[PDB]
């Protein structure tokens, strides 16, 4: 079954089955078990794009399409539910940190040349 | 891992055999074959494979998997799956 | 001290005074005695060593220095001869100029890191004194790209100037 | 001795050309080590002056 | 595999952070995705550790799940914190991987939790190394998870956080003490799966004295620098008690929750399969598709 | 500058006149020795140029280039000494010849200090170069890999001379000083963009730009051993020399309509780097990797930032050394098999253990890993781009997603992995591949602690 | 090898675990247990939360000043 | 050659305990399993027309795949496993005895002895075993990938050299 | 926590918001705000290298905690006291700041029933 | 029931899963003998040459320049201009181009935009 | 000031030793993960010496030892960000490589390279704790590199092994992803 002719440039080649070199037998006396390949017979022209190291073509226990759903429906809960606590935060009843001292900004890199009205507290 | 030697693997299978309730253990044979020595065949084989297998660590490849069916002519693949002179 | 602090300033050396008020023998003060005498003594008379063979002959360098010439701005238009000396003058002063940014840096990176927290606002002289230099550094280089020239340099320095003169004019009213 | 040789050309001899390296080379070049001041502590002289750093005042008296 | 990835060379990544600390934490915005970034991590990389056949994988996602907890202590503005947590981390991850390659050496070549039994008796030491590894690192009074998993756990619970940063923290230290004893009860609780030749050994004293180096760290950790180190922590001292001990009672509920489970490979009866275990087998699918899918494509149009 | 010109010259009666059997044993051991006295060339002074005589000079821009050029003919020698054993003397003393003229046009161009002296050195090393391609390539197609070569650069030659020559007589003199003295701004008229577009794209076709690029996949593929390394070394560089040299005069034009090909080198370094991943021979690697690389420093000139010309001549000698150990060790496979596909040879460090270990440093050095000096030129780039936009980074960090994605990926189906069972060619490394591989890799490391002297001009 | 396997193993029995693997075992797990419950009641405080959290509705308007709902 | 239903569901009772071990891990909860399985699966070894038998072990496969254990046990030093493929990085081949060098060649002159007198039975076997394969050989080539013996008298078995001389299993 | 549900769940005009909190004066119902002081002057953090976020009014017990500490080494197992008097500032501080936290609750409070005495009557 | 598998490009359907195999036929069973042949012969005149002492050069495999030819040699003399070559080649040759050129012309104008009157921070850019 | 830095910056010294031993091959094979395991634990003994340093004293210091070259504005140096978080990384994270590379030749025991294994270990914690004592940021991203490229190498020890070399591309490649961002 050669390629499709329309523009394409592989005229002879025929067209290869999705087979990736992972997938095929691995118990078979290979010529070249790096890839799986054997002498003389055919090879397909994205070889390399379909062998052991690279991308894969080979079955596996549930379906694609299954991934998929659960790929998008798994990720897609968090950055929705963490934008639910981006307004909802979690914390505890604890007032804020009063500081001497106009709070730090004599000495929290600010300039204190200009005039730095001091902003003290008491112990309530 | 020891100088693992072909007297010592088979004579764990041969266990096996044995150990096998349905395999009698006046029915051992370095030469049981499965189907028409012993009668249990194919099926009644395939399962001992993996019994052995388990036991092995080695997985015989499946094309004589089924098809070394004598405890003598299995022994001579753990001989050569492990290629040990003794 | 080769260097000095007119250039180089550093913080003042203030240490404390330890009270051992505990009884365990400190084991850090054992480590620095072995320390001096086991490695600092050989190493130091091995630098003794080099002192007075350095000493039995002592060539003597002395500085390499560059009359001012003419600068490009009383270089004649198109001329050849004394562009020459006004572009080398130019260039040497990009180069000196990299320098004291790099000093001021090195200045500004000892003053961090040897007055810790403190830096916050022990370098806060050491802060401002850089936004000068660098801001100043702009306006000497700038957008001059690779090829930089000192006609480029007195072509921005001269954009700058009638831009802030007629700024000035505006902003008498 | 095994150790003896390996602590005298692998550390004995390596202490020694660093120490070299830094104290009588790299220190003899401005500001390559750098030394944050210790956090000195009221109580405590100066070893040249011996000024005790502002002694501490009292405490709101917290006790567990 | 356990000397760069189990704490040692990962930590070097979220050690950057916590070296940036005097510019990492100034954006309060630039904080919040961090708590983002790891909370998914501590939710997923757990969940896939919640059902692993190996001894590798687990240890690798706990860390990962680890890993998502320090830059969150940076995330609610603790460097500190973060920094005493990948040090306790490399203190017990270590050994946990240390007597699992154990395992793969005594027991040839074998990683899978379901090919050994009864490592108890067969492998006492490797047995304690392994309980103090997981006890170490599941939150325990006075070893590396008090100094470190206790404090973080607390701390971010007291701290200005988003609920959700807060919620997998106690979820996965609940899956880190949950899958800590999954492992535990297929390698020790159960009847000997190993092939009849019988060959597992750690009578190697060096073997030995390599645990034993590290056992001082696993048990001890942080005592031995707790009050050494100067305290760059801004300290609550009271505070509610109830999320306080939650790292304490997350341990509970994550230990029985895999006894039973680890009862039902006790039970004799067929446990149907599910989304649930595949999903934590295969990361949740993600490497089948990641791996697959965008690198296909992509050099397929190079082609 | 004669020091190293006339020895050049003069080794055309040395090779002729020598020995049957040295030749070679000469050539090699008078190169070496004038490689060290272009190594005197090192000598720059802080901006103002080696002036040496009113038609040489030299600064410190060239000389880095020099070095390289000089330095490189010993190692076409040892390179060739395999591929051209067979063949009789009096060809060998040819072939030399070839080299020996062609480094010698390539110093006289470097170091011209009269823009049309420069041009006429510039191309004239294709002469020599057809000749090796041509003459002494391999495969069948080498016939129209020379037409390629010459019609490409010439296509682009021409129409800078008619620019030159404008110069000329507009300005009165094409001499770098004068010229760089009295620039004057290029301004906007529809005459001066075709003047600045007849002084650009003569060196962006051997630049190459891409789509501008054909050549060196059909060129360096089936150029001979020695061919292909010169070419991608340095004949590669002379555009790019030349590029910041007519830069003085294009002001402002450049940065009004450089981003074409700011684009088209952009998506180029990524679609050929992307391409280069998935090609069938290894050979083509090298090249489509070289142009990638390559792409990088057009970038580099467009912007003309400071930083950007520091970067452009680290990472001329950084691609310049690394594409030429990539062309020696893909060279190692070929004769070896006779065959320069990737897939026929995997796993070489179990027959070559040796080999390996210079393959896989080669390839560090192509992944710009610091602190060698393929990096930190490669790096500046990335800071003097994200000056000219905080955008490019994306792009170009594609750049830093595909390099490592092939060049570690014919090491692990090359010199990593299993063998064949079939190949009982392969043998044990005679000393010169890995002789020439030590000259070839150890200078990049050694430099590399010293990056002043191939930081370039802007120092 | 021949000359040497001290932990000589055989088929299908307890691999003879020397008493070394297991009172070494016992040692450093009496060591742990002894290491982490002294301190349970040493410092019990420690993981006790030494300091106690106050109920905040057992507080009086006087004392937090507010003014009842009179004024 | 194709696949007949004994071929086939023996390569199903492999995979399918396999998933039922690794389901199970324990054995005697499996061993229950592994043994009814078998009456499960002679429950019916005496079906009518091969079409239900074909049809039968269609459902037979899906549900396999279905219970095939997501996660199933591979031996490592199997296909799939981590021991697999784990020594051809030490594996190395015979004609790298041939390059020895002289200096090298005669610190192991005994096993260089060996390998010549093992290279020369290579030869003078070779063109022996080679010319009765072909003799022997029906024509179209082989018609599958089987090998003659040393059926006939002073001969090797052809083809014998790389399978007698192939790489140890632990080249080590 | 009863305040993050209070404030989500319930009404958050009752319940202090952590960042607009507070929302009232601190003389309101609760006069002679006579500014508290701490010890150890901003020379002396400064001069004790004391960390930013730790120089808050317990920075009396925290430099001299770090005295003793100087001194305690070897032994790292001393200056338990001093250590945890520190935290009873922080304890003093922390209830401080949880007075801080329903002081504006119980205004919150009390700041609609006022609203609802005071702007419904009519 | 149970969850179904599903055929993709790269989670193709198992051969186990697909009943299409299972259909014995005579057309299969004959076909089979071919490839069986084809393959043996080939398993032949592998091992011939490479266990042949004399062999000490290079089996080259037909297969294997076939597909190099193919890959890089034989796409123009085969190649032709369709109308969806073009489409293709404008999507993934000047397309993208224009892509980087609008995006990159922007930022660099809207960069412009700020340096002029003053609204750019160039507080340490002073390595342009 | 005369102790901590000269002992620590010796740690990063006294490991590198077994490399360019083992350049020069001046190992007799087995000796080589013995002998590197002597060196990594006095590298381990030694470095407490700057740790009791800072249990004290507390005090923290930048080296800058050499200087590479001067950018105009930016002069690239050879400095040192050695504190707290430097310093008392060093005794953790080496004798952690300690503990285990004695696990590992116990297990790593029968492949013949144990040499190019044991100095493949040597050289990747020269690359961490530069890291973790680098100051310039550069010298940061060069150990950032250093222990990913060389994951791939230790990764893949075993070239028979193709998931390894599988392994190993995604690991640098995610790794390339995060230093994007570096
Ligand atoms: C001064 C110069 C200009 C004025 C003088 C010339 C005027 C006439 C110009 C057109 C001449 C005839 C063109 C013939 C032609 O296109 O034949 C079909 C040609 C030749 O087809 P072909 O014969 O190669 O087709 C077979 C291909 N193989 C071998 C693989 C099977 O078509 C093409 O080349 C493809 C379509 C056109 C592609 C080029 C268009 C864009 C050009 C971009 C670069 C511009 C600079
Ligand atoms: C406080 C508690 C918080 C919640 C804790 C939840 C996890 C508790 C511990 C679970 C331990 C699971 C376990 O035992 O794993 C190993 C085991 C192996 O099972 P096996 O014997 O192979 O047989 C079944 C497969 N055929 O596996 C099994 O038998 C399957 C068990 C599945 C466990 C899944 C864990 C997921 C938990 C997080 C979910 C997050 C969802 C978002
Ligand atoms: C986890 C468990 C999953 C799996 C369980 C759970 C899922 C599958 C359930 C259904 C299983 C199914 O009934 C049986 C199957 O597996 S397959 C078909 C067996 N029936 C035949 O093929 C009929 C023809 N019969 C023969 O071919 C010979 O009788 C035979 C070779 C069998 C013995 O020959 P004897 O040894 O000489
Ligand atoms: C026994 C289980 C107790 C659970 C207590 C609540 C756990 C969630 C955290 C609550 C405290 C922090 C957030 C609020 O405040």
């Amino acid at each position: 079954e050669p390629y499709p002719d329309d523009g394409m440039g592989y005229g002879d080649y025929p067209k290869l089955p999705d087979r990736s070199q992972q997938e095929r037998d691995p118990w078979y006396d290979w010529d070249h078990p790096d890839l799986r390949l054997n002498w003389g017979e055919p090879i397909h022209w994205d070889l390399d794009m379909y062998i052991r190291n690279r991308v894969d073509t080979s079955p596996t226990p549930v379906s694609w399409n299954t991934m998929c759903k659960h790929l998008s429906g798994f990720v897609a809960f968090m950055l929705f539910m963490f934008w639910v606590g981006e307004i909802y935060p979690s914390y505890q009843p604890v007032g804020p940190k009063q500081y001497p001292y106009n709070d730090l900004y004599l000495e929290r890199g600010g300039d204190p040349t200009k005039e730095p009205e001091p902003v003290v507290h008491y112990e309530i | 891992a020891p100088p693992l030697t072909l007297e010592a693997i088979k004579d764990r299978v041969l266990y096996v055999l044995k150990l096998y309730d349905k395999i009698d253990p006046e029915k051992l044979s370095v030469n049981s074959h499965f189907m028409k020595d012993l009668g249990l065949d194919s099926l009644d084989q395939v399962e001992i494979i993996m019994a052995m297998e388990d036991e092995f660590g080695f997985e015989i490849p499946d094309i004589d998997a089924e098809k070394l069916m004598c405890p003598q002519e299995i022994v001579d693949y753990i001989a050569d799956k492990k290629d040990v002179y003794e | 001290d080769s260097w000095d602090k007119d250039v180089y300033p550093e913080p003042p050396r203030r240490t404390p005074a330890p009270a051992p008020q505990t009884s365990l023998p400190n084991p850090v003060t054992y480590l620095t005695k072995i320390f001096d005498l086991l490695v600092d003594r050989p190493v130091t008379l091995a630098r003794e060593f080099i002192e007075q063979q350095h000493a039995k002959n002592r060539y003597y360098y002395y500085h390499r220095e560059f009359r001012r010439v003419p600068d490009i701005t009383e270089c004649e238009e198109k001329d050849i001869l004394c562009m020459f000396e006004a572009e080398m003058q130019w260039r040497r002063d990009y180069k000196v100029d990299q320098e004291i940014v790099n000093i001021i840096q090195e200045r500004l990176k000892a003053c961090q890191q040897r007055e810790g927290e403190s830096y916050r606002q022990n370098c806060a002289k050491e802060l401002e004194q850089f936004t000068q230099v660098s801001k100043a550094f702009q306006d000497r280089y700038s957008d001059l790209g690779a090829h930089y020239s000192a006609r480029k340099c007195l072509a921005k320095q001269k954009q700058r100037m009638l831009a802030e003169r007629k700024a000035a004019k505006e902003a008498a009213a | 001795y095994r150790h003896s040789i390996f602590a005298v050309t692998h550390v004995l001899i390596p202490v020694w050309i660093i120490h070299y390296y830094l104290k009588y080379h790299v220190t003899a070049k401005p500001y390559t080590v750098v030394e944050r001041k210790p956090r000195i502590f009221p109580g405590d002289t100066i070893l040249e002056t011996g000024e005790v750093i502002p002694l501490m005042k009292e405490f709101p008296d917290q006790h567990h | 595999s356990a000397l760069l990835h189990s704490s040692t060379m990962v930590v070097a990544g979220v050690f950057l952070l916590i070296r940036f600390y005097p510019l990492m934490e100034t954006n309060k915005l630039v904080q919040t995705m961090t708590l983002c970034l790891g909370a998914i991590t501590t939710l997923f990389t757990a969940l896939c550790a919640i059902t692993q056949n190996d001894i590798k994988k687990i240890v690798a996602f706990s860390t990962s799940s680890q890993l998502g907890l320090m830059m969150v202590t940076i995330g609610i503005n603790q460097p500190h914190l973060a920094f005493l947590h990948i040090c306790m981390h490399a203190f017990f991850k270590a050994m946990l991987f240390m007597c699992s390659g154990s395992i793969i050496h005594s027991l040839n070549d074998e990683q899978d939790i379901r090919k050994m039994g009864g490592l108890y008796k067969a492998m006492p030491f490797t047995t304690t190394a392994l309980i103090i590894g997981s006890l170490a690192l599941t939150g325990m009074p006075y070893l590396t998870g008090f100094y470190s998993k206790d404090l973080i756990i607390e701390a971010v619970n007291m701290s200005y956080t988003n609920a959700w940063a807060l919620l997998m923290t106690l979820i996965a230290t609940s899956l880190t003490a949950a899958y800590s004893t999954r492992i535990i009860f297929f390698a020790f609780l159960g009847k000997p799966r190993f092939p009849p030749l019988v060959l597992i050994n750690e009578n190697n004293p060096l073997l030995i004295n390599s645990i034993k180096r590290l056992l001082i760290g696993s048990i001890f950790a942080g005592f031995i620098i707790s009050n050494n180190i100067p305290p760059m922590t801004v300290p609550n001292t009271t505070m509610p008690l109830y999320m306080k001990m939650t790292a304490l009672i997350v341990t509970i509920m994550g230990f029985m929750l895999a006894l039973e489970l680890n009862n039902t490979t006790y039970y004799l009866k067929f446990k149907y399969p599910s989304q649930t275990y595949k999903f934590s087998n295969m990361l949740g699918y993600y490497p089948s598709i990641m791996h697959r899918l965008p690198t296909y494509h992509n050099l397929s149009m190079s082609q | 500058m004669l020091k190293i010109i006339i020895p050049t010259t003069m080794l055309l009666p040395m090779t002729w006149m020598s020995k049957h059997n040295m030749i070679w044993i000469n050539a090699t051991v008078h190169s070496l020795l004038i490689s060290l006295i272009s190594l005197s060339l090192l000598n720059q002074l802080g901006e103002n140029s080696l002036n040496f005589s009113l038609t040489f000079f030299s600064d410190s821009l060239s000389a880095p280039l020099l070095v390289l050029t000089t330095w490189l003919l010993p190692l076409m020698l040892m390179a060739s000494q395999s591929h051209l054993s067979k063949e009789t003397t009096t060809r060998k003393k040819l072939y030399i010849t070839m080299l020996i003229l062609l480094q010698l046009f390539l110093i006289m161009t470097f170091t011209a200090t009269e823009l049309i002296l420069f041009y006429i050195l510039f191309e004239a090393t294709l002469v020599p170069t057809l000749i090796i391609i041509t003459r002494w390539g391999n495969q069948t197609e080498r016939l129209n890999a020379g037409l390629y070569f010459l019609f490409y650069t010439l296509a682009g030659s021409l129409p800078l001379l008619v620019a030159l020559v404008y110069i000329q007589n507009t300005t009165g003199s094409l001499n770098f000083l004068i010229i760089h003295y009295w620039s004057h701004p290029l301004s906007n008229s529809w005459s001066n963009i075709f003047m600045w577009l007849a002084c650009i794209m003569a060196f962006m076709v051997k630049m190459p730009l891409y789509g501008l690029h054909l050549w060196l996949p059909k060129a360096h593929v089936e150029a001979p051993i020695a061919g292909s390394m010169v070419l991608a070394a340095v004949l590669l560089k002379l555009g790019g020399y030349g590029m910041m040299r007519i830069t003085t005069i294009l002001n402002p034009l450049t940065n009004y309509m450089a981003y074409p090909f700011l684009m088209l080198s952009m998506w180029g370094m990524i679609m050929t780097s992307s391409i280069c991943l998935r090609q069938t021979d290894l050979k083509s690697l090298i090249a489509y990797s070289s142009v990638s690389h390559m792409a990088l420093v057009i970038v580099a000139i467009m912007i003309q930032t400071p930083w950007s010309f520091m970067g452009a001549t680290a990472l001329m000698i950084a691609h310049g050394l690394t594409s030429s150990m990539l062309f020696c060790l893909a060279n190692t496979n070929y004769e070896r098999v006779h065959s320069r596909t990737m897939i026929l040879a995997r796993g070489l460090q179990t027959l070559l253990p040796l080999m390996a270990t210079w393959w896989l440093m080669a390839s560090l050095t192509n992944l710009a890993l610091p602190p060698s000096i393929n990096l930190i030129g490669e790096l500046f780039i990335i800071t003097a781009s994200f000056s000219w936009s905080n955008i490019t980074i994306i792009l170009m960090g594609m750049n830093m997603m595909i390099t490592a994605l092939y060049s570690l990926y014919m090491l692990i189906t090359t010199q990593r992995g299993k063998y064949t069972h079939h190949i009982n060619n392969i043998k044990a490394s005679f000393t010169r591949e890995n002789a020439l591989m030590a000259l070839h890799i150890l200078p990049l490391l050694l430099l590399t602690l010293n990056p002043k002297m191939i930081l370039g001009p802007l120092y | 090898a021949g000359g040497g396997v001290h932990i000589e193993p055989r088929y299908r029995q307890f691999p003879q675990l020397t008493r070394s693997q297991l009172i070494q075992a016992e040692f450093f797990s009496a060591t742990m247990w002894f290491w982490i419950l002294w301190r349970f009641w040493h410092d019990s405080d420690a993981v006790l939360g030494h300091f106690p959290y106050p109920d905040p509705s057992q507080w009086t308007d006087e004392e937090l000043g507010i003014l009842p709902d009179d004024e | 050659a194709y696949l007949t239903h004994q071929q086939k569901v023996l390569r199903l009772y492999k995979r399918a305990l396999r998933h039922l071990e690794s389901w199970c891990v324990h054995r005697d909860k499996y061993r229950y399993f592994a043994c009814l399985m078998r009456a499960r699966f002679d429950e019916h070894k005496n079906e009518k027309d091969m079409v239900k038998a074909t049809q039968l072990l269609r459902q037979a496969e899906e549900e396999f795949w279905y219970g095939q254990h997501p996660q199933p046990y591979i031996f490592p030093e199997s296909p799939g496993g981590t021991s697999y493929e784990r020594y051809e990085c030490y594996k190395v081949p015979e004609w790298c005895l041939d390059d020895w060098h002289p200096s090298e060649k005669a610190m192991y002159p005994d096993y260089f002895a060996k390998r010549e007198q093992w290279k020369r039975l290579r030869r003078e076997s070779w063109e022996r075993e080679v010319k009765q394969l072909q003799e022997e050989t029906p024509p179209g080539g082989p018609r599958t990938e089987a090998l003659p013996p040393a059926r006939k008298e002073g001969d090797l078995p052809p083809l014998w050299w790389h399978i007698v001389t192939r790489p140890r299993e632990r080249p080590m | 926590g009863a305040h993050l549900a209070r404030r989500y769940l319930g009404d958050a005009s009752k319940e202090p918001d952590p960042l607009r909190m507070p929302t009232f004066p601190p003389d309101y119902g609760f006069p002679e705000r006579k500014e508290r002081e701490m010890v150890a002057t901003q020379q002396e953090m400064n001069d004790a290298q004391l960390m930013l976020q730790q120089r808050d009014y317990c920075a009396h017990y925290l430099i001299q905690l770090l005295k003793c500490k100087r001194d305690s080494f070897p032994n790292f197992l001393a200056c338990k006291h001093e250590q945890h008097d520190w935290d009873y500032c922080e304890h003093l501080d922390y209830v401080k700041r949880m007075k801080e936290f329903e002081r504006e609750r119980r205004l919150l409070q009390r700041k609609k029933r006022r609203e609802q005495r005071e702007a419904e009557m009519a | 029931s149970f969850p179904k598998y599903k055929p993709s490009r790269l989670a193709t359907l198992p051969a186990t899963l697909d009943p299409a195999e299972y259909d014995i036929s005579p057309e299969t069973r004959k076909a089979q003998a071919e490839r069986l042949a084809i393959r043996s012969r080939l398993k032949r005149e592998y091992l011939l040459q490479y266990n042949d002492p004399n062999r000490l050069g290079v089996i080259e495999d037909p297969a294997l320049i076939r597909w190099t030819y193919a890959r890089s040699a034989n796409i123009y003399p085969n190649f032709r201009p369709t109308p969806k070559t073009s489409l293709l080649g404008a999507l993934f040759g000047i397309g993208p181009l224009f892509f980087w050129y609008y995006v990159f012309k922007t930022d660099r104008d809207k960069k412009e935009k700020l340096i002029q009157e003053g609204k750019l921070d160039q507080t340490f850019n002073i390595s342009y | 000031m005369n102790p901590f830095a000269s002992l620590t910056l010796t740690t990063l010294i006294i490991l590198t030793i077994p490399i360019m031993m083992s350049n020069s091959n001046i190992y007799k094979t087995n000796l080589y993960p013995n002998y590197v395991k002597t060196t990594v634990s006095y590298a381990f003994t030694l470095s407490l010496v700057p740790l009791l340093m800072f249990m004290h004293t507390g005090q923290e210091m930048i080296i800058s030892n050499w200087h590479w070259m001067t950018l105009q504005t930016v002069e690239l140096s050879l400095s040192f960000k050695m504190d707290y978080f430097s310093v008392m990384f060093i005794p953790v994270a080496l004798f952690v490589t300690w503990s285990i590379m004695e696990f590992s030749m116990w297990y790593m025991h029968s492949d013949p390279f144990i040499n190019r294994f044991f100095k493949y270990l040597v050289l990747f914690l020269i690359t961490m704790m530069i890291l973790v004592t680098a100051n310039n940021l550069f010298q940061l991203f060069i150990g950032w590199e250093g222990v990913g490229i060389m994951s791939f190498l230790l990764i893949g020890w075993w070239h028979g092994r193709t998931d390894a070399n599988t392994a190993a591309l995604q690991a640098i490649l995610y790794n390339r992803i995060g230093d994007i961002g570096f």
